[PDB]
């Protein structure tokens, strides 16, 4: 199975992932407005599988504790998302046994929407409000399959994205993770257990966003 | 296969964008027949691997997007509405337009009989955002028809920049480029937001972090780059100097300074001259009537050869050295927190991990960009970093330099082809009146007494005459010499300039306007004076890729159309992936771009609308004569076109030159029509063209060294990142420039973990060394006159020592420094209704005016808005909320934008006051999105007499609430 290890302490939030992501997909764009936030689109939603979140956070002498957190599906080890679909419906949520990416299919159509969001710890899968379809990362299981990286994580010019075998991935998160916490002793990993997409937060992962962790 | 990429044509590009220069793969429908499909990093690319940021990452929708533009535009006089037209009435109707106004304008004799062949009825703006072939025939093109009115982007980071850095280093270029960032020990971002502004960079930034560097951030605003550095200093808004000159009182003091280096590679050795003195905020030869300074006061102590005077034992009271320790003495740290806002503790923490760079097997670098550098003592504040620099031995070293980052794609190569009224391509000056032959233009370039100084510049005469034997290779260089226009030796300089082209236009100076590639109804500050300016304009030819705020001024906000008799020609250009050619980084890598669909519609490339437009002019000449027909009809086109098209590849063999007749240079023998293989087998006597001596050495007999995509590395290579077979760079693919100063007298590396070159067995190893010769037989700076690294810097007009002289006017009165408080060489109302300074900077997400990226639906996604950033303090003294609309107004105009209200900003404490500064992007305008907000610029003043550039970074206003219904 393959693996995303997302170092935070190098992030620059220059959204290189969030425009990659809707690139390689074709996406459309949200209507959006500033509410006094760099932050946009505000939210995860049925055309948008990430968008980079912004919090401040005072600390003492000059400047701020800038966070971000750039949000996707954590393709679980053992999903939630699946259990709960797999109710209505089975082959609706189906899990790529060669990758580990978790997979909507056109069949969440027919599956309950709420209750399958409502049961992911992540708060992550969005509801198309007229083809009632559940969208959100595919971890790019076309591209992973054909030997590419993952959009965003080509596209990460600081070494926030990294990506391959859940052995190596997971052996240098420990590694990072060491080395971070030297300038960051509150530096932890998102999970690492449970899910694909490791995150290295700087600091209390709920200080980034409260479903940061489950 | 992946379905979206299958049956799609895989092409190479660069991006269209900042000046990192990051690789792009381009997929193109039908086996290149069709549209683009995909365009994402280039994954082989040396410097983003593959990365991007969002605005190259949304290049796609970019290029594939049908608000572009389809084909000409016609708006007549008074006309209220747009008039689809062709491209052959379009070029036809604007080439007569041009000879109408030229013939009435045109002066043969300046107003004291001095040869000048010029016209000053029409202006040019532009373009950084051009190829270099397009910049390159653009500048050739504007002096055939005899203009001298000739800017772009350039000009307001060249004006501080290239003047300190060529007075400190022999050339005004970023000294080494972004792969060398990974091999500091210590890097100061100081008047840069780069994690915003040059975001690639960080990939770069942070692998040297992980080797162990200090990365420092001073900058008045907690940005993206404060956050992933591991100090962040504020900095009050223009106390630069003080913070540098602290830092150089701080090496001297503690002797921190790498001595070998110094004494042998810079000019602390010199002697000045007895009439040298500064007292009381003022040197030398002041005339405080004129407010200027008598430079030969400054003069170097010359021995019986003309050679300045040396003591190799710096014990001359009189050596440059010991005038720098007495200058800087002032600059304590008790001062330098006081009036910086910056801690005593920060200042020592910050002074010793820089200082710290000093020993030989440590290197520092400084990257700045724009910061607020543009103001009066702007160009002092760049002198300070080459001279802190200078003194710890950071000149010519891995990891070191002074990393000046350019702005645009292509604005390196856009000054390099001479689109500034003062140069020529190759940094050759454009003629002064007073220069009426060849012969007295050659004279002009200093000699050197001194045997081991190389002073290349001597060459001139060389690539003067292969430039004149490009453009007219039938004609004597002396002949041609009389065909290209010349500027007034009488008149200052800076009113060839931006910031007075916008002042003529206003009072009606000027008939006709050229806005390629630019967007001055935008970028102009002062918005509202310059979009009434260009009513008083007959005609205005605007070449872009969409319809934009500057083509249609004359419907913009509070303006009646039918009141407004301006001319307008809308000429819409191709995107970057759809044309061949070259674009020159902030590292000077020359890199090589392929198309990948053909030009959407009927837009062409700038190659073609230039060289057609110009060819209508050529014909309409030679058929009702005027003027003066000798410039326009003998220019040489041909060397231009292929197939009946413009030839990026023709135009690039050209600007590298070929061997016009069978010649014998340097020992060696070279046939016509040969390649020249570089700027050493140039000539004066007409043996060889080159339309830019830079350049030569770019396109041989050997191919095109630009299109080069090999990372074929030595050991010594591969260990800092010079890639010498990825592209080519100027000169001679030197990558990091003056590193002769890399290794001590026998030419061991100071620094052998990091070499940069190495005489090994009779060659130098590593890089292309700068500047030929033995070890120890050459002084290491070849562009230099004497051959030093300048600490004391005669040509600058604000004296050869950078002093603070306080660019913020309004809250401040006091100089802890001396008894001038302003530039003693330099009109601000500070009218009390407007108490709090604004600014203007940039987001990672936007280009610009926004002319580009407002019109890239995924990045108004992220940024749809006009905001305005203030303090926490300033929000409780306005009672503003987080989201709030407020009113932005100063003397020259006024705005809404949403409030964001963070501790990023802080007050300044400045002489016992709270003063607030308020921040603005200047990515917006009325044209797009709906509900994105006008330009920044509606607020910013006009200007004075030093910098011929416009103040954005400091300027007086007031923001209020405005009111929602409860
Ligand atoms: N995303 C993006 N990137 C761009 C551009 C763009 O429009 N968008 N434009 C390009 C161009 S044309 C250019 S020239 C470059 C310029 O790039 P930068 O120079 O980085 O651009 P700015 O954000 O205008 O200014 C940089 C920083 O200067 C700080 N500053 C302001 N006043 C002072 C001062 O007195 N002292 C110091 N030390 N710092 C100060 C600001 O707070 C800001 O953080 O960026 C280029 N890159
Ligand atoms: N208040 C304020 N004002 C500022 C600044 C600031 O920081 N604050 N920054 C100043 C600086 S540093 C600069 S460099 C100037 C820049 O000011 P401008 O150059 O006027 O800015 P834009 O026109 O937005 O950007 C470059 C243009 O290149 C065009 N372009 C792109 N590709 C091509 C092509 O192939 N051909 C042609 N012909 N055009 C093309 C784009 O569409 C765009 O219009 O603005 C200055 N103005
Ligand atoms: S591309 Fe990389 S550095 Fe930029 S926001 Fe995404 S994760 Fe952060
Ligand atoms: S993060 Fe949520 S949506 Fe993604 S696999 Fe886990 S439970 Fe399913
Ligand atoms: S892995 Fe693919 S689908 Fe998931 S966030 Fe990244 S680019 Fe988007
Ligand atoms: S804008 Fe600059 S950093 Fe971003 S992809 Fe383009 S060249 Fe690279
Ligand atoms: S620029
Ligand atoms: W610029």
């Amino acid at each position: 199975g393959k693996m995303f290890f997302v170092d935070l302490s190098r992030c620059t939030a220059c959204r290189g992932c969030q425009i990659a992501c809707k690139q390689w997909k074709n996406l459309p764009a949200e209507e959006t407005r500033n509410t006094g936030s760099h932050q946009n689109p505000p939210d995860l939603s049925y055309v948008t599988l990430k968008t980079v979140r912004f919090t401040e956070k005072s600390r003492k002498g000059p400047g701020i504790d800038w966070l971000f957190f750039p949000e996707q599906c954590r393709h679980c080890v053992e999903p939630p998302c699946k259990g709960q679909a797999d109710v209505d419906l089975e082959g609706a949520v189906v899990k790529d046994e060669t990758t580990g990416a978790v997979l909507f299919t056109e069949l969440t159509a027919k599956v309950d929407g709420e209750s399958v969001r409502s049961a992911c710890p992540y708060d992550i899968p969005r509801i198309d409000p007229v083809t009632k379809r559940l969208s959100k990362c595919d971890m790019c299981n076309d591209r992973v399959q054909n030997g590419l990286l993952p959009a965003c994580v080509k596209t990460c010019p600081t070494g926030t994205m990294n990506f391959g075998d859940e052995q190596e991935m997971l052996a240098l998160a420990e590694k990072r993770l060491a080395e971070v916490k030297k300038t960051y002793p509150g530096a932890v990993l998102g999970d690492p257990n449970d899910v694909r997409v490791v995150y290295l937060f700087t600091r209390d992962p709920k200080d980034f966003y409260e479903h940061a962790v489950a | 296969e992946l379905q979206k990429l299958q049956w799609a044509k895989q092409t190479t590009s660069i991006c269209c964008y900042c000046a990192v220069g990051c690789g792009l793969i381009v997929h193109t429908a039908k086996d290149g027949q069709g549209r683009a499909v995909n365009v994402e990093g280039d994954p082989d690319h040396p410097i983003n691997e593959g990365s991007l940021c969002p605005k190259g990452a949304s290049i796609f929708q970019l290029g594939e997007n049908d608000q572009r533009g389809t084909q000409p535009l016609y708006r007549a006089p008074f006309s209220d509405t747009w008039k689809p037209v062709t491209w052959d009435f379009a070029l036809t109707e604007i080439a007569k337009r041009i000879k109408k106004t030229r013939d009435a304008s045109f002066t043969e004799k300046n107003a004291a009989g001095d040869l000048v062949n010029r016209t000053e009825a029409i202006a040019s703006f532009g373009s950084a955002a051009m190829d270099n072939e397009e910049c390159w025939a653009y500048g050739n093109i504007l002096r055939s028809l005899g203009l001298v009115y000739i800017e772009h982007q350039a000009r307001i980071x060249h004006s501080p920049t290239v003047p300190a850095l060529a007075e400190s280093f022999g050339r005004g270029a970023m000294t080494n480029h972004w792969n060398d960032l990974a091999n500091s020990d210590c890097i100061l971002i100081m008047g840069s937001n780069a994690a915003e502004n040059h975001p690639i960079a960080f990939k770069w930034v942070l692998r040297a972090k992980d080797k162990g560097a200090t990365l420092i951030h001073v900058d008045p605003r907690f940005t993206r780059t404060s956050a992933r550095c591991d100090v962040y200093a504020p900095i009050r808004s223009g106390a630069d100097i003080p913070f540098l000159g602290g830092l150089i009182k701080y090496i001297l003091d503690n002797k921190l300074y790498f001595t070998d280096y110094v004494r042998e590679y810079t000019n602390a050795s010199l002697i000045v001259g007895e009439k040298f003195s500064f007292k009381d905020g003022l040197f030398s030869g002041y005339d405080a009537a004129n407010k200027k300074y008598d430079k030969s006061m400054w003069a170097f102590e010359l021995d019986a050869n003309g050679v300045p005077k040396r003591d190799p034992a710096l014990k001359h009271p009189r050596c440059v050295i010991n005038l720098l320790k007495k200058h800087y003495e002032r600059y304590n740290l008790d001062k330098v927190a006081a009036i910086t806002g910056t801690s005593k503790e920060q200042l020592q923490q910050v002074y010793k991990a820089y200082a710290a760079t000093g020993k030989p097997d440590k290197a520092g670098t400084i990257m700045y960009a724009m910061g607020w550098t543009q103001h009066s003592v702007g160009v002092q504040n760049i002198r300070a970093m080459a001279m802190i620099q200078l003194l710890l031995g950071n000149i010519g070293v891995a990891g070191g330099g002074v990393n000046a980052l350019r702005g645009e794609s292509n604005v390196q190569g856009s000054t390099d082809q001479g689109l500034l009224a003062h140069i020529w391509p190759g940094y050759n000056p454009v003629p002064n009146s007073k220069a009426a032959t060849l012969e007295l233009y050659n004279a002009a370039t200093p000699q050197s007494k001194d045997p081991m100084s190389v002073n290349w510049w001597q060459n001139r005469p060389k690539y003067v005459a292969s430039y004149l034997k490009a453009l007219y290779p039938d004609e004597e260089p002396a002949a041609a010499y009389d065909y290209l226009p010349r500027i007034d030796a009488g008149r200052k300089l800076t009113d060839y300039f931006w910031l007075n082209i916008f002042e003529k236009m206003d009072k009606g100076e000027f008939k006709g306007l050229f806005a390629w590639g630019m967007n001055p109804a935008c970028g102009g500050a002062n918005a509202n004076k310059n979009r009434k300016a260009m009513g008083k304009l007959e005609w205005l030819v605007n070449v872009n890729l969409f319809e934009n705020e500057t083509s249609s001024f004359w419907k913009g906000p509070g303006m009646n159309p039918a009141e407004i008799g301006t001319e307008v020609f809308f000429l819409p250009c191709c995107v970057s992936i759809e044309k061949e050619g070259s674009v020159a980084n902030s590292g000077r890598w020359m890199q090589w771009r392929y198309r990948g669909p053909k030009p959407y519609a009927e837009t062409k490339p700038d190659g073609d609308i230039m060289l057609d437009m110009f060819k209508k002019v050529r014909e309409l000449y030679a058929k009702e004569g005027g003027a003066y027909p000798a410039p326009i009809a003998k220019l040489n086109i041909a060397d231009w076109e292929e197939h009946n098209e413009f030839s990026p590849t023709k135009v690039a063999k050209l600007m590298n030159g070929y061997f016009l007749k069978d010649t014998e240079v340097g020992g060696k023998q070279f046939k016509k029509g040969q390649q020249v293989p570089s700027f050493a087998f140039l000539t004066a006597d007409g043996s060889t063209c080159s339309g830019n001596w830079l350049h030569a050495g770019s396109f041989t007999d050997a191919g095109n060294l630009m299109a080069r995509r090999d990372k074929t590395q030595t050991p010594e290579q591969a260990r800092i990142g010079l890639f010498p077979n990825w592209s080519f760079c100027w000169p001679v693919n030197r990558r990091i420039l003056y590193n002769r100063a890399s290794v001590d007298k026998t030419g061991k590396p100071w620094n052998p973990a990091k070499a940069v070159i190495e005489w090994k067995d009779g060659k130098w190893v590593g890089d292309v060394v700068d500047g030929g010769g033995d070890p120890g037989t050459k002084h290491p700076f070849i562009m230099q006159t004497h051959g030093f690294g300048a600490l004391y810097g005669p040509g600058r007009e604000e004296g050869p020592f950078p002093e603070h002289y306080e660019p913020l006017e309004c809250p401040v009165s006091k100089n802890p420094f001396s008894k001038q408080l302003h530039n003693p060489v330099a009109k601000a109302v500070c009218d009390p209704r407007y108490p709090f300074i604004g600014t203007t900077y940039r987001v990672t997400e936007h280009w610009q005016t926004g002319l580009m990226t407002r019109r890239c639906a995924w990045l108004v996604e992220a940024e749809p808005q006009i905001f305005c950033e203030i303090s926490k303090e300033l929000a409780k003294l306005r009672g503003i909320g987080n989201g709030d609309t407020v009113k932005v107004s100063s003397l020259r105009g006024a705005l809404e934008a949403v409030a964001i209200v963070t501790e990023r900003i802080r007050p300044f404490k400045i002489e016992g006051v709270d003063v607030h500064m308020v921040g603005l992007p200047w990515h917006y305008g009325w044209m797009v999105p709906k509900n994105g907000g006008d330009t920044a610029n509606l607020l910013t003043p006009s200007a004075d007499p030093n910098t011929g550039i416009p103040e954005t970074k400091a300027f007086m206003v007031d923001v209020r609430k405005v009111w929602s219904h409860p």
